[PDB]
């Protein structure tokens, strides 16, 4: 019911998450963005090369235990 | 439970492109990814691969297994041979990397900058992402491109390229004389627009 996950910034620090498979990310957005004191419209995440949004779940993503999420800085030129 | 409510922050949301707003990441993406649909179902457009510009920066990062996972999204054994990669200069510039894997003995790679007076950096980020995918950048050939004019548009230049060789991919005219030569294009901030628009 549970699923532990990864979240990597670009500090290289790994954080930790744990959360149900029917939750949307929207949560875990939240809780990383206020670890950086940047809002969510500054910060890309993915999964395997997949942009993720607010709406979906571990599930509908067919995530596993231990997956990792890359959390990036926007880019701009 | 986890639904969004109207007393906490709103979702996060991409803005929009005006007439010379500087692009984004997100805004390269989604292009790329209405290209690719666009042209699913063509001869030849498997072949083709659109990157994101946060993977290929992956590419260079400090940790290892962020670093091995860029390689296996760009290089790795089920993606297509020719990979259209981004390349970013944080607050500054965007220009374009195509590495042709087709051989795997005779790797070939092109660079794009529509820069007039070229930034140093640019090409050292270029030279970076190749060494990380595997190859030797002191033969990643520097290709013409139209020189813009203005401050702004440097992302459109990128994403008019893409458009352009990914069509001579299609119709076959990419491997013969002039093919990979971007000097004639004409980007279209209106178009580029709608295309966002409608995807």
């Amino acid at each position: 019911v549970h699923i532990n996950l990864k979240v990597k910034g670009q500090d290289g620090n790994e954080v930790f998450f744990r959360i149900k498979r029917s939750t949307q990310m929207r949560k875990l957005m939240n809780a990383y963005c206020d670890r950086q004191s940047v809002d969510m419209n500054s910060i890309a995440f993915l999964f395997d090369g997949r942009r993720l949004r607010a709406e979906q779940t571990p599930d509908e993503l067919e995530m596993e235990e231990g997956d990792e999420i890359d959390a990036m800085l926007h880019q701009t030129g | 439970d986890n639904l969004p409510s109207p007393q906490d922050v709103a979702d996060p949301e991409l803005p929009p492109v005006r007439a010379t707003s500087w692009l984004l990441d997100g805004h390269l993406r989604a292009y790329t990814d209405d290209l690719a649909r666009r042209l699913r179902g063509e001869p030849n457009a498997h072949l083709l691969h659109f990157a994101d510009s946060q993977v290929v920066t992956m590419l260079s990062s400090a940790d290892p297994d962020q670093q091995a996972r860029a390689q296996r999204l760009l290089a790795g054994d089920d993606i297509p041979p020719i990979v259209f990669l981004p390349i970013n200069q944080p607050n500054a510039h965007w220009s374009l990397l195509v590495v042709d894997r087709r051989n795997k003995d005779a790797v070939a790679a092109y660079h794009y900058d529509s820069m007039a007076q070229k930034d140093p950096q640019q090409r050292y980020l270029a030279d970076m992402a190749a060494y990380h995918l595997g190859l030797d950048y002191q033969q990643t050939h520097e290709m013409p491109i139209a020189i813009q004019s203005d401050g702004y548009s440097c992302g459109d230049h990128v994403l008019t390229g893409i458009e352009v060789l990914a069509h001579r991919v299609l119709d076959g005219t990419f491997d013969y004389a002039g093919g990979r030569d971007l000097t004639d294009i004409e980007p279209d901030r209106g178009l580029i627009r709608d295309r966002l628009a409608q995807a």
